[PDB]
C-alpha cells in the first residue's frame, strides 16, 4: 500500500509484490457456505507437507515414514489413497508402500544406497503437489452481504476462469498485466485508474 | 549410535549385523537410529471471514486496506469495525 | 490553567474500579489459557490470540475511562473549547491528560523485548 | 475460447464506418495515427473483427458525464 | 570471521576468510587432530539425540581418514596447481594463522 | 570443582562411566568458551558470588 504500491503501479511492474484476486460466484453457489467452501478447497494449492504432521527418516533400511494430521487432512478434503497414488506416479523408482496405521504409511526404497539420496528423495516427496490451481497460495471465504466471496492470496486469471461456479464477468485482480493480456487495454487503464 | 571398538568409525546395520566398512568388524547387537521432524499446523486452517465476535469485541473480518483478518467490532448496529493491524475503520 | 485537566475524587474512584474489572477479565483470560480452554482465532496460534484478547480488553478499558473523565469534567473549560471547535487537540489527548495513557505498543505488540521471559 | 466482452471492466467497442472516420479525422485536423493506438491482436479487437487501418469508437462509463466517447486507431501487432 | 551453516542436506559446512569454498565439518575437524569419528561425535555433544544428527556430515567425509588427507583437501582450495608437499604446509600455515 | 571436557570424555571412554550421568550436569562457560562440567551449577554460581 501507499507510496511503494503507487510506484509499482506507475513503473508498470509485470507482477505485483502481493498479488490478490476477488472471486464472485454464480447464483446457485452464491448464498451457500458449503459450496463456497468447496470451491475454495478445490482452488487452493496444496502440497504433501501441508497435511503431514511428522516425517521419520530411517537409516537402517532406507525407509521414510509419513504421519498425517487428521484435522488438516479433512480440512483440505484430501485422502490417503490419492496421496499414495500421487506418490506412486513419481520418479522415485522401485519403491514399496506399507500401511503402519489408519493414518500412516512407509516408503521402503528397496534400491537406494546412501543417505544423501535418501534425504534428496525426502524433500522431493515433501514438495509434491496434491491439488489446487498454480499460483494460489491461500483462499479465504468472506461474507459481504447475503453473498459469499472468495479472497485469494495469489493471482491466476486463466486458471480461475476455468473453475466451475466462478462468475467470470465480475472477477477482480490487482495484476494489471494479466488484465491487459486477458481483457485488453481499456480494461487495463480502467483498472489503473481504480488502483491509483 | 555405535562405533567400532577397533577402528572407531560408526557402525551401520546390514541384515542382522552391524558392519564396519573400514575394518570388517561385526556384532550381535542392533541399534536403530531414526531422524524425526515435526510439522506444526496451528495456523493453517481455512479462514471464514464473517464479522462475528469470538471473545469480547474481537471478530474475524478482512481489512479493505491491509488485508488482515483481525478486527474489533466497534458498533453492532452500524456494522462498524476497526482493523487491529493498521487501525483502519471500515463497514462490513 | 491546571484545573482544566483535574478531575474530582469520585471520577478517580470510578476509574480505579473499572481498571480492577479489566484486570480481572485479563486474569480470567490468562487462567483459561493456562487450563487449555482458550479457543484461537483462525489463522493465528494460541498465545497469539490471548494477546489479541488482552489488547481488546485494555483498549475498551481506556475508552470507558476516558468517557468517565469527560463526564465528570466541565464542558466549558478552555481545553474542551479548543478540542470541540477544532482549534487544537483531540479527545485522545484529553483522555491521556485526564484519565490514563493506556497500553503502549511497539509495531502493534505489547512491550516484550528485554530479559528472558 | 471464452467471451470477455461482457466483463464489467470492458467498455463498448465499435468499428467506425469509413465516411464517419474520414469526417472525424478532417474535423480533428490530424492524421489517423495521431490517435491512441489499439493492436489488431487485442482481445476485444478480435471479438469485433477489427483490421488495421480502422478506427474503433469506445464508450466508457464516467462519473462526470455518464457516458464518454473515445477513438482508437488499429495498428499491426 | 568464521561462519557455520546447516543445509537442507542435514550437513554442516565451515567457511572462513582465506578459503573460497565451504569445507565439511568432519574434514576440518580431522585437520585439527580429531582422527576417529567417535572423537568428533563426543567432542560435539554427549546427548545421543544431538549426536545422531551428525550422521550425514560423517559420511560426507568418509573418504578422508587422516590429518594429512584433510590438509591436502584444504590445500587443493588454498593453493591449487602445485606439488603435494607445499599444499600441506600452506594449509597448515593458513589454518594456524586465520 | 569443575571437571574439564577431556577428563569427562576419558572417564566415559577409558573407564566405564555412564553417559547419562553427565547429561544431568551443568555446563560451565568462561568468556563464551566451554570450560567443563559441574554437578549443581546453581550452587556454583552462589559460591562464586
Ligand atoms: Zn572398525
Ligand atoms: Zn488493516
Amino acid at each position: 500500500l501507499g507510496l511503494p504500491r503507487l510506484i509499482e503501479i506507475v513503473d508498470a511492474r509485470k507482477v505485483p509484490s502481493t498479488p490478490m484476486m476477488t472471486i464472485y460466484l454464480t447464483d446457485e453457489y452464491k448464498t451457500d457456505k458449503d459450496k463456497a467452501l468447496d470451491i475454495a478447497r478445490r482452488i487452493e494449492y496444496t502440497r504433501v507437507e501441508n497435511v503431514v504432521s511428522s516425517v521419520s527418516v530411517d537409516i537402517s533400511n532406507m525407509s521414510i515414514t509419513l504421519q498425517f494430521d487428521q484435522e488438516m487432512l479433512k480440512d483440505k478434503g484430501v485422502s490417503i489413497e490419492e496421496i499414495k497414488k500421487i506418490i506412486t506416479k513419481l520418479k522415485l523408482g522401485e519403491i514399496r508402500i506399507e500401511d503402519n496405521d489408519e493414518y500412516s504409511f512407509t516408503i521402503y526404497f528397496e534400491k537406494i544406497d546412501s543417505i544423501m539420496a535418501l534425504f534428496k528423495m525426502r524433500e522431493k516427496i515433501l514438495n509434491t503437489k496434491i491439488k489446487g490451481v498454480k499460483g494460489i497460495k491461500r483462499a479465504i471465504v468472506q461474507k459481504k452481504g447475503d453473498e459469499y466471496v472468495i479472497i485469494t492470496d495469489g493471482s491466476n486469471l486463466e486458471g480461475i476462469m476455468n473453475v466451475t461456479g466462478v462468475d467470470i464477468n465480475k472477477i477482480q485482480t490487482n495484476n494489471i498485466h494479466e488484465v491487459e493480456e486477458v481483457l485488453g487495454i481499456e480494461a487495463a487503464r480502467e483498472l489503473i485508474s481504480r488502483e491509483i | 549410535m555405535r562405533f567400532c571398538p577397533k577402528c572407531g568409525s560408526f557402525l551401520k546395520v546390514k541384515g542382522n549385523k552391524m558392519v564396519c566398512s573400514k575394518c570388517g568388524y561385526s556384532d550381535h547387537d542392533v541399534e536403530k537410529v531414526i531422524l524425526k521432524e515435526n510439522v506444526a499446523h496451528e495456523n493453517d486452517k481455512t479462514i471464514i471471514a464473517d464479522g462475528e465476535t469470538i471473545e469480547g469485541r474481537v471478530a474475524i473480518s478482512l481489512c479493505p486496506r491491509c488485508g488482515s483478518v483481525r478486527a474489533i467490532l466497534l458498533n453492532k448496529k452500524k456494522r462498524l469495525y476497526r482493523c487491529m493491524t493498521c487501525n483502519f475503520v471500515y463497514n462490513i | 490553567t491546571l484545573e482544566d485537566i483535574t478531575i474530582p475524587d469520585e471520577a478517580q474512584n470510578e476509574i480505579t474500579t473499572k481498571i480492577k474489572e479489566g484486570y480481572s477479565q485479563v486474569d480470567e483470560y490468562i487462567r483459561k489459557f493456562n487450563e487449555g480452554q482458550l479457543e484461537p482465532i483462525p489463522g493465528r496460534t494460541i498465545e497469539e490470540s490471548l494477546e489479541s484478547y488482552i489488547l481488546d480488553t485494555l483498549d475498551k478499558l481506556r475508552k470507558v475511562a476516558g468517557e468517565i473523565a469527560t463526564k465528570y469534567l466541565d464542558p466549558f473549560n478552555n481545553v474542551y473549547i479548543m478540542a470541540i471547535t477544532g482549534a487544537r487537540g483531540s479527545e485522545l489527548n484529553i483522555t491521556q491528560m485526564t484519565a490514563l495513557l493506556g497500553q503502549q505498543s511497539v509495531r502493534g505488540e505489547r512491550i516484550r523485548r528485554g530479559y528472558r521471559e | 475460447k471464452i467471451d470477455i466482452s461482457n466483463h464489467e471492466l470492458v467498455p463498448k467497442h465499435e468499428i467506425l464506418q469509413l465516411e464517419e472516420a474520414y469526417k472525424l479525422v478532417k474535423e480533428l485536423g490530424i492524421k489517423p495515427e495521431q490517435l491512441p493506438w489499439i493492436r489488431a491482436s487485442d482481445p476485444v479487437a478480435k471479438s469485433i473483427g477489427a483490421k488495421p487501418g480502422d478506427i474503433i469508437k469506445i464508450t466508457r462509463k464516467s462519473p462526470f458525464t455518464g457516458e464518454s466517447v473515445t477513438y482508437r486507431y488499429v495498428i499491426t501487432g | 570471521q568464521v561462519m557455520i551453516e546447516r543445509l537442507k542436506d542435514s550437513t554442516i559446512q565451515i567457511s572462513f576468510a582465506t578459503v573460497p569454498g565451504r569445507i565439511p565439518f568432519a574434514i576440518i575437524m580431522r585437520a585439527l587432530g580429531f582422527v576417529t569419528d567417535r572423537d568428533i561425535v563426543y567432542a560435539v555433544s554427549l546427548d545421543p539425540q544431538i549426536q545422531n544428527e551428525l550422521l550425514p556430515s560423517l559420511e560426507q567425509a568418509s573418504s578422508i581418514t587422516s590429518a594429512e588427507e584433510a590438509l591436502d583437501f584444504i590445500g587443493n582450495r588454498v593453493a591449487i596447481g602445485q606439488k603435494r608437499e607445499n599444499r600441506i604446509q600452506k594449509a597448515e600455515q593458513v589454518i594456524d594463522k586465520y | 570443582g569443575v571437571v574439564s571436557v577431556e577428563d569427562v570424555i576419558r572417564r566415559i571412554s577409558e573407564q566405564n562411566e555412564d553417559v547419562e550421568k553427565y547429561m544431568s550436569w551443568s555446563k560451565v562457560y568462561l568468556n563464551g568458551r566451554l570450560l567443563g562440567y559441574y554437578e549443581d551449577g546453581k550452587e556454583l554460581a552462589k559460591k562464586i558470588r
